[PDB]
RNA sequence: AUUGUACACGGCCGAAU
DNA sequence: ATTCGGCCGTGTACAAT
């Protein structure tokens, strides 16, 4: 005997120069940005994108690269621009590095390689090469012969132009109705090892942009730097805005689950503590800990029209830590809805808060609101990952990292590496 | 509509007090049937209550914590002649042998699994939650194979072959490979008549005896209503 | 690895005292 | 220590504009 409400009817997509596109129509969004550019255009020093691969005169990769010039021209308008082909004739990684080595000489800021198979260590091993230097694309020709090139590479270059530094899109999220400082938390399992990271969000212009992010940290090591995820997010808001922590500092945490005292709402209160007795938050903060789980017993039939699929949003519990959302609605097609499998929903669970139950009710909703406003915000393409963009983004910069370290690869970090902030690399 | 149903079936009625004995923790608690150990005591609810002859109300915190597993060793008594449950514990195990005609099933055998949970909310209302599992096994050999891991052995071709059958019993695509539109009403339609045709009884509900009440389980998904407030 | 959504396995990581 | 809830990897497929 539960009750679900829906966020009010909105999101729409910006993309620079004013938007009116909406979401969960692919069509719509790439006929928006044929028409309108993206959000910030990423043109560079060097008006020039190779493309790297073994096949010579091959009609698919022919087509492949007329269709790249036809669309990064018209509807990524990253104008003035050519693509340019480099031969490495030998699938040896040796060899494609020094090829794509030729490309970082002539000073391309665009390598949207091909790999001939699916060659899990070659493709991190130079992925770290190629991401920790130039923005990038790696992709493989085995799974390119097979499906059609034109939904394939529609999003191949969404998640190019967002790794060329710029944003493909950004959403309709107030400045008000929503966490100032979010600090996400994703994870990926290698040898049964937690790997996290933290999507660090600032408001930069007032509405969320997943401003900077943070290096994968093992489980031993989380909670201190959580406290100093939280010190630095403060300082950084400060730095960049002359407002104040009115209305939130929330987390998001999957892959793992916070403690109700003595763990990550305890390093929380403290930090917040801290902060609070040095003037930088104001009195009335607060610490709204969070929890975020994708697998679980549960699912819903919605109505029957949609697909029997549940609305873009829902909040089905009430006055329970426990929360459900629905974020992947079936996307409408000029027939109607896309056939769709019976999809999980993501379940939302306030570990620890200190709302101290005046508006509990309103706040949950005001974290919710911002959850499914925060998972459409990834960049990797066409389609959201039903997480939030600081649960997709730690967990793609984790796995991306990871894989390169169990292979010895060239290391990443966006630590160290200043220039990887504000630059999606780890798509 | 506006409606979600949520996988839940409502424990309509349930005794309002439930004799429970507890008893102090003890090192050797097996996990044991009708036993529950919530703190550090060990309650001997149901079968196992000749030591305190105790009552604990609806409102009580143990109550809600302990009838949890009350009702699950009380739903793993009546099951019908398929079925045979697996595991109990957490939650119950119920399997099913599959025999429907699907393409090389003297190959490859498809087995039903039924996972039985529960959740309580606002403390006075309860449910039991129920999920599905299918599980790949070898009909010569009843071993536990992935799609990928039979590839050109069992059959290149029957990677089409069971993967099909799979999505179809599990009711995501077509019996032929491709998708169709009411996958998402019929992958409940199929959880709640496989709950009805495993526990015994066709009927909407069945009226469990407990040694303390009857409880009965509604056996349909919990509506949840549209309440924005 | 264009993306997701699912899926089956393998291995499981952690909420509450 | 138990109860209880998930939880992410590698490979099949399916389909969007």
């Amino acid at each position: 005997m539960m009750e679900y409400k829906i966020v009010e009817n909105g999101l729409t997509y910006r993309i620079g120069n004013g938007a009116s596109v909406p979401i969960s129509n692919t069509g719509e969004l790439i006929k928006g940005l044929r028409n309108y550019g993206p959000y910030e255009v990423p043109s560079l020093k060097y008006n020039q994108i190779a493309l790297i691969h073994n096949n010579q005169f091959s009609s698919l990769i022919n087509q492949l690269k007329s269709q790249i010039s036809s669309k990064i021209d018209e509807v990524w308008h990253i104008h003035n621009i050519n693509i340019s082909e480099f031969i490495y004739d030998s699938p040896h990684f040796d060899s494609i590095k020094s090829q794509v080595d030729n490309a970082i000489d002539t000073g391309v800021d665009g390598i949207m390689l091909v790999l001939p198979e699916y060659n899990t260590p070659l493709y991190y091993k130079l992925k770290s090469y190629l991401i920790n230097s130039i923005p990038s694309q790696f992709m493989r020709y085995d799974i390119l012969s097979n499906r059609n090139l034109t939904f394939y590479v529609d999003n191949l270059l969404v998640q190019f132009v967002s790794k060329l530094g710029g944003k493909p899109w950004i959403l309709n999220v107030d400045p008000e109705k929503g966490s100032d400082i979010i600090i996400g938390t994703g994870a990926t399992r290698i040898d049964n090892v937690n790997l996290f990271c933290f999507a660090m969000v600032f408001k930069k212009d007032g509405t969320m942009l997943w401003n900077e992010i943070s290096p994968i940290v093992t489980s031993s090591e989380y909670l201190t730097y959580l406290k100093s995820t939280i010190k630095k997010v403060v300082y950084g808001f400060k730095k960049s805005n002359p407002d104040w922590d009115v209305e939130k500092l929330t987390l998001h945490v999957s892959g793992k689950r916070p403690k109700m005292k003595d763990g990550e709402t305890k390093i929380l209160k403290e930090t917040v503590e801290e902060l609070k007795k040095q003037e930088m938050v104001s009195r009335d903060v607060k610490y709204a800990i969070l929890h975020l789980n994708e697998t679980h017993p549960f699912w819903v039939m919605g109505d029957p029209n949609n697909r029997f699929h549940p609305y873009e949003g829902t909040k089905v519990k009430l006055s329970s830590k426990r929360y459900l959302l629905t974020l992947l609605q079936p996307y409408l097609k000029r027939n109607g809805l896309e056939m769709v499998t019976p999809i999980k929903p993501l379940s939302v669970e306030i570990v620890s808060d200190n709302w101290t139950s005046e508006e509990y009710y309103h706040n949950v909703h005001e974290i919710l609101d911002e959850i499914y406003y925060l998972s459409k915000m990834n960049w990797r393409g066409f389609r959201s990952r039903n997480l939030p963009v600081t649960v997709n983004y730690p967990k793609l910069v984790a796995g991306i990292i990871a894989n390169v370290n169990r292979y010895g690869g060239y290391p990443i970090n966006p630590e160290g590496n200043r220039s990887l902030q504000t630059n999606p690399w780890f798509l | 509509s506006g409606i979600l149903y949520i996988n839940i079936y409502p424990i309509v009625n349930y005794p309002e007090t439930i004799k429970v004995s507890a008893i102090p923790y003890y090192e050797e608690f097996l996990p044991g049937k009708w036993k529950k150990r919530i703190g550090d005591l060990i309650y001997l609810y149901g079968y196992g209550i000749e030591n305190e002859f105790d009552e604990i109300d609806n409102s009580n915190a143990l109550f809600g914590k302990i009838f949890r597993k009350y009702l699950l060793d009380i739903l793993s008594e009546n099951i019908a002649t398929p079925w045979q449950l697996k595991e109990l514990g957490s939650t119950l195990r119920l399997v099913k042998e599959i025999t429907e005609n699907y393409e090389f099933s003297n190959i490859i055998k498809l087995q039903y699994e039924l996972i039985i949970n529960v959740h309580h909310w606002q403390n006075t209302n309860f449910g039991i939650i129920v999920d599905l599992k299918i599980n790949i096994l070898d009909r010569e050999n009843n071993q536990r194979i992935s799609y990928t891991k039979i590839k050109d052995k069992y059959g290149e071709s029957v990677k089409k072959k069971i993967w099909v059958s799979v999505q179809a019993f599990h009711r995501h695509l077509t019996p032929e490979g491709k998708k169709y539109a009411t996958a998402m009403r019929d992958k409940f339609n199929l959880l709640t008549g496989l709950l009805k045709e495993a526990f015994g009884s066709s009927e909407d509900e069945k009226t469990f005896s407990t040694p303390d009440g009857e409880i009965k389980i509604v056996f349909k998904p919990l509506e949840i209503v549209e309440v924005s407030n």
